[PDB]
């Protein structure tokens, strides 16, 4: 009843549905505040409240998901977040290249939605997007070379990934998993 | 200088379907990632049935109303609310029913097992029941018409546990785990009693690799690959969740 | 698991069997029914019979000797290089009957020799899932070397690289 | 780095070694007084030693990778050592073989 | 004009860590895979190398001997740059080179082809056994035992006619224990 | 000897897994080895015998609490491995006629055996019940693709004339093409109608 591929993970589209429920800012370009001097949006998985009471260039948080359908249409911006900024990610960068052996706390997000939203929202970024791309792009390279360290260290016993994406993880999840348990199972099985 | 932040805490403190949908993305997340078959959510799928009935009853009231101010705007983003939340639901229950496809005879097991600390409408949802119960009938027909009609009646068992190998499949206990360590779910570091202090001043719980004999501090708020069984009752507790 | 075929198939691997006692009408596995198997017997036996005559019988009515697979030659081709070890010539599936000989007979050596030569495996292993096109005969050259148990992580990992590329540059 | 500072570590190393596995030291023997039987009474046998590189790999794995990665620094210590190990022996350089295991190479 | 070389080296470095179509840093991605499998080269579409500046291009085909070498080294820079955590080693890397220019048939090459890049195409009638050239020399002074060394681009070197600070008239041996060397193979395009 | 065509049994059972586990689709499995069943079945049938035979002669007891202990004990472990290789093969063909049943009819036949066809015959029932009781508010075998987009573009890739849906039509042109909600759509795109996304 469940796809082989889907048995023990999740598909990267799963991961983005995940990523996708997560809070944004939005610059709505709708007033839906009706003045005291008609639809409301009536969601039942998340906050009513901030749709119904928009105001255009009054910058408000709403589900992803949301802002990139009112971003499909010409109905709002979506605000980059902090951490997503050219000067914030050389930060990052630096303290990825000065601590070899720590990941970077990046929020656990972070390659999902910097694809998210270089692709439905190039035009909304204050800093130039191919700068973006090109340090994400440097840290996804830099922590791929951290992760090579990491599955040196591979155990019968556990493993700790302090600060490792959402997706980083998923993409590796099916190999680490497989390889401990069958390091499990050569440790157990020694076993009087 | 004297620190005030409890009075004024004592001034500032003079369900919801948003924790519902919460509560249905951890629960579908450590369904899919958990070896064991978790228990049924049984009141939150209860009331998120129900919200998706009324809801799809809204959607088409006001559909009829276009029929019979106007924006369609709202009334798209409620067509794909419910999509998007529906997909959950869907993605949860087949999980879970091919769980109940892998253990049919283990779960068997545990209705037959009279000292079984679960039983089965515990753990299972009715319509999970109906499967469980009809699907190992047909799955045991086909075999007995193809296969165990022709064996002698010392091996006439579908689930014999003393062969050469044990016939009932059971859930990997000790399978490798992402976990990510919540903590207690409400802030209280106080109240929890397995929380403690770890070196360099920081929380965690302290858990126990019987094998290796050997114990493990998961801090608060980092990852962990983690044997399914060690972390079993934390993530019962809701004090880490499977990533 | 009982229907998990490549542990079916494992089973239906052969070991070199001493036998213990004069039994007759077994001759069948000596391909003929007609005669008893003698003491002193060296035949070679299915792993899912050789596993339950090694045990049962006070003496069992077999005894397994050391298969050539795990001899001191294959162990020490094992120690030196991980990766360049050819482990689907040697066996097609050494490391679940490893695991199995590991359990049969507890012997610490060999279980610190297998888990050193699969997490050396792994590192190349996962090398090579993770390189993608924009295939490497680098990549086939060391995937003729791998075990079925091998060749199912090495297709798990590589379609989880693969998936994750698609998704993050096609739309 | 300079070989010639590290060749006594080396040589102290592989005369280790050759106490650890005392059947090479046992062939050396061998060898030496079968070479004075002949010439006892009037077929001479050769200072050569076939060492396990399985041996060399349980005894110091950073020694035996010196000798197949860099046998030009490894191999004269080790030989001087062996030749060292002959001359203490009871009454010419002796020379090392190598069987085993040999993997990439 | 080692100023200028390193701003060759530095454009071409540029060139592998910018170029980008459809989302995909694809030089990026095909030097990484290429040195996780453990082959250090990088095939290089000229194409794209024109699309993202043909200075660089033009500079490439006017003298691509000299050129050719200062590529190979940014793409080792690179490669470490994208392989390596720096402050917590690999060879010198080959170019392969992949073309659309229009293709000279193999009897109309002649003298104003030389030293230019060409494409042709043929039937590969024989191969030589391997051979082994030199892209490291460690070398000796026969009487002071004056070190030095050469590094060789193999693109067209001769050991030094006498001593670098009586020496000899001709007097420099190579050590071949320390001196790298790489595979070369002769073939005969009918 | 007597497990040996359990052997090739599930050789066949490893090959056919790969059959559909290589390709992207669903591959309609090959035919039910009928024959290499047979064979097995006529073992176990022979094993059989040779129990009711040595027990028979264990009132004549030739030295049996070894010896007819041992015969029996491997005329036994062969049926308990042919039943194996049996149910090995069966689990495996069950498990992709269900993956079948949900990816599909849940919305070739002469290689199932008639065991196999009536019960994806109860299994289709038993899916439509599932989607037919409590939690009908959900196709539960709908897609397990998230929902990317809430409209979508769609070329009509076959010819199906004037349809309606719940407040309209489509007239399904070939080669024209919508732009529409794709939960109006996706039954169609499954049933191979229609072609993008
Ligand atoms: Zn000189």
């Amino acid at each position: 009843s469940l796809p082989a591929h889907l048995q023990q993970t999740f598909s990267p589209e799963e991961i983005q549905f995940i990523v996708e429920n997560e809070p944004i800012k939005i610059f709505p370009r709708i007033t839906t505040r009706q003045k005291i001097r008609h639809t409301r949006w009536q969601l039942i998985t998340t906050d009513d409240k901030a749709l119904n009471n928009m105001v255009a260039m009054r910058s408000t948080e709403v589900v992803l998901w949301i802002a990139l359908l009112l971003k499909q249409q010409s109905k709002c911006s979506i605000v980059a977040p902090q951490w997503l900024t050219t000067k914030e990610l050389d930060r990052k960068i630096q303290y990825e290249k000065t601590h070899p052996d720590r990941f970077s706390e990046l929020p656990w997000n972070w390659l999902v939605l910097a694809r998210i939203l270089f692709n439905k929202a190039k035009d909304d970024f204050h800093d130039p997007i191919h700068e973006l791309r090109g340090k994400i792009q440097d840290l996804r390279e830099i922590r791929q070379i951290k992760v090579l360290k990491g599955l040196k260290y591979l155990n019968e016993s556990h493993l700790q990934l302090d600060n490792l994406s959402l997706l980083e993880i998923n993409e590796l999840r099916p190999f680490i998993t497989e390889i401990m348990d069958k390091l499990r199972e050569i440790h157990t099985a020694s076993l009087t | 200088d004297i620190n005030i932040d409890d009075i004024l805490a004592e001034l500032d403190k003079e369900v919801s379907p948003q924790q519902d949908f919460s509560d249905l993305m951890k629960s579908w997340k450590n369904e899919r990632c958990s070896p064991e078959l978790l228990p049924y959510p049984h009141q939150l799928m209860k009331r998120l049935l129900n919200r998706i009935s009324m809801q799809s009853q809204l959607i088409e009231n006001i559909s009829m109303g276009f029929l019979d101010n106007e924006s369609k705007l709202p009334l798209l983003c409620m067509e794909t609310e419910l999509e998007r939340l529906k997909f959950v639901i869907r993605s949860y229950i087949r999980c879970r029913l091919s769980k109940i496809d892998k253990f049919s005879l283990y779960l068997r097991q545990l209705n037959e097992d009279e000292n079984s600390l679960i039983s089965l409408t515990d753990l299972l949802s009715k319509d999970e029941i109906k499967y469980h119960d009809t699907h190992s009938l047909i799955w045991l027909k086909l075999v007995n018409d193809s296969i165990l009609k022709y064996m002698p009646e010392e091996l006439q068992a579908i689930n014999d546990t003393e062969g050469s190998v044990n016939m009932i499949d059971e859930p990997d206990w000790n399978k490798f785990v992402f976990i990510h360590v919540n903590g207690p779910p409400d802030g209280k570091w106080n109240e929890d009693p397995l929380l403690q202090e770890n070196e360099f001043g920081k929380p965690c719980y302290t858990v126990t690799i019987p094998d290796l004999k050997e114990e493990v501090e998961l801090t608060i708020g980092s990852i962990y690959v983690m044997r399914y069984e060690v972390i079993r009752d934390l993530l019962r507790d809701d004090k880490v969740a499977l990533i | 698991g009982y229907y998990d075929i490549d542990d079916v198939l494992a089973d239906g691997t052969e070991f070199p069997c001493k036998f213990q006692y004069d039994i007759p009408g077994l001759g069948y596995l000596e391909n003929n029914p007609g005669r008893p198997i003698t003491k002193n017997t060296k035949l070679n036996l299915p792993l899912w019979l050789a596993r339950i005559l090694a045990i049962v019988g006070p003496v069992p009515f077999v005894e397994l000797l050391p298969p050539d697979m795990f001899s001191t030659k294959v162990m020490n081709a094992i120690k030196t290089d991980p990766v360049a070890l050819d482990l689907h010539s040697i066996n097609s599936h050494f490391f679940s009957l490893a695991i199995k000989w590991i359990m049969l007979f507890s012997e610490k050596e060999l279980a610190n020799v297998v888990s050193e030569l699969l997490l050396q495996r792994a590192q190349e292993l996962n090398h090579h899932a993770s390189s993608l096109s924009i295939t490497n005969i680098a990549t086939s050259t060391f995937l003729l070397k791998l075990e079925e148990m091998e060749k199912e992580i090495y297709k798990k990992s590589h379609e989880s690289y693969k998936d994750t590329k698609r998704w993050m540059f096609k739309k | 780095f300079a070989p010639d500072a590290v060749f006594g570590d080396r040589v102290r190393r592989f005369q280790e070694f050759l106490d650890t596995f005392t059947s090479y030291r046992d062939s050396v023997r061998s060898i030496q007084v079968y070479n004075s039987n002949n010439a006892a009474n009037y077929n001479i046998l050769p200072h050569r030693i076939i060492i396990s590189l399985d041996d060399l790999r349980e005894f110091d794995r950073s020694f035996w990778s010196g000798i197949l990665v860099e046998p030009a620094y490894f191999i004269p210590p080790a030989e001087k050592a062996l030749t060292d190990l002959a001359d203490s022996m009871d009454d010419h350089p002796w020379k090392l073989s190598f069987k085993g295991s040999f993997g990439a190479h | 004009n080692d100023d200028d070389n390193t701003e060759i080296i530095k454009s071409f470095k540029n060139f592998i860590l910018e170029f980008r179509l459809d989302s995909q840093f694809i030089y990026r991605d095909q030097l990484r895979n290429n040195i996780l499998v453990k082959n250090y080269s990088l095939t290089v579409n000229m194409e794209h190398l024109i699309g993202y500046n043909e200075d660089i291009y033009k500079k490439l085909s006017d003298e691509p001997s000299d050129i050719i070498p200062l590529f190979e080294t940014a793409i080792t820079q690179v490669a470490k740059r994208i392989s390596i955590l720096s402050r917590a080693s690999l060879p010198t890397f080959q170019l392969i080179l992949n073309s659309n220019a229009n293709q000279i048939p193999l009897r109309d090459l002649d003298s104003e082809h030389v030293s230019k890049i060409v494409r042709l195409s043929g039937i590969i009638i024989s191969t030589s056994v391997l051979s082994s050239r030199a892209t490291y020399l460690s070398i000796m002074c026969r009487n002071c035992r004056h070190t030095t060394s050469i590094t060789i681009n193999n693109f067209n070197v001769s050991l030094p006619r006498s001593c670098l600070s009586n020496c000899g008239p001709d007097p420099y041996i190579i050590i071949h224990e320390s001196s790298k060397f790489i595979d070369q193979q002769f073939l005969k395009l009918q | 000897m007597y497990g040996d065509l359990g052997n090739k049994l599930v050789l066949e059972a490893k090959r056919t897994k790969q059959l559909y586990a290589r390709s992207n689709q669903d591959v309609n499995l090959p035919m039910y080895h009928e024959d290499i069943i047979r064979n097995i079945l006529k073992e176990v049938s022979n094993l059989r015998k040779n129990t009711e035979y040595l027990k028979e002669q264990q009132q004549l007891g030739m030295l049996d609490d070894k010896v007819a202990k041992c015969q029996y004990f491997v005329t036994l472990l062969c049926m308990e491995r042919n039943k194996r290789c049996l149910l090995a093969y069966q689990r495996l063909r069950t498990d992709i006629l269900d993956s079948m049943a949900w990816n599909n009819n849940g919305l070739d036949t002469n290689n199932l055996s008639h065991q196999e066809q009536e019960y994806l015959k109860e299994y289709c029932d038993l899916i439509t019940d599932l989607k037919s009781g409590d939690l009908v508010d959900i196709d539960l075998s709908g897609s397990l693709v998230p929902p990317s987009d809430v409209f979508i573009d769609v070329r009509v890739l076959k010819d199906a004339g004037e349809i309606q849906t719940e407040y309209g039509v489509f007239n399904l042109i070939k080669d024209s093409q919508f732009f529409v909600r794709q939960s109006d759509v996706e039954r169609l795109i499954q049933q191979g109608y229609l072609q993008k996304i």
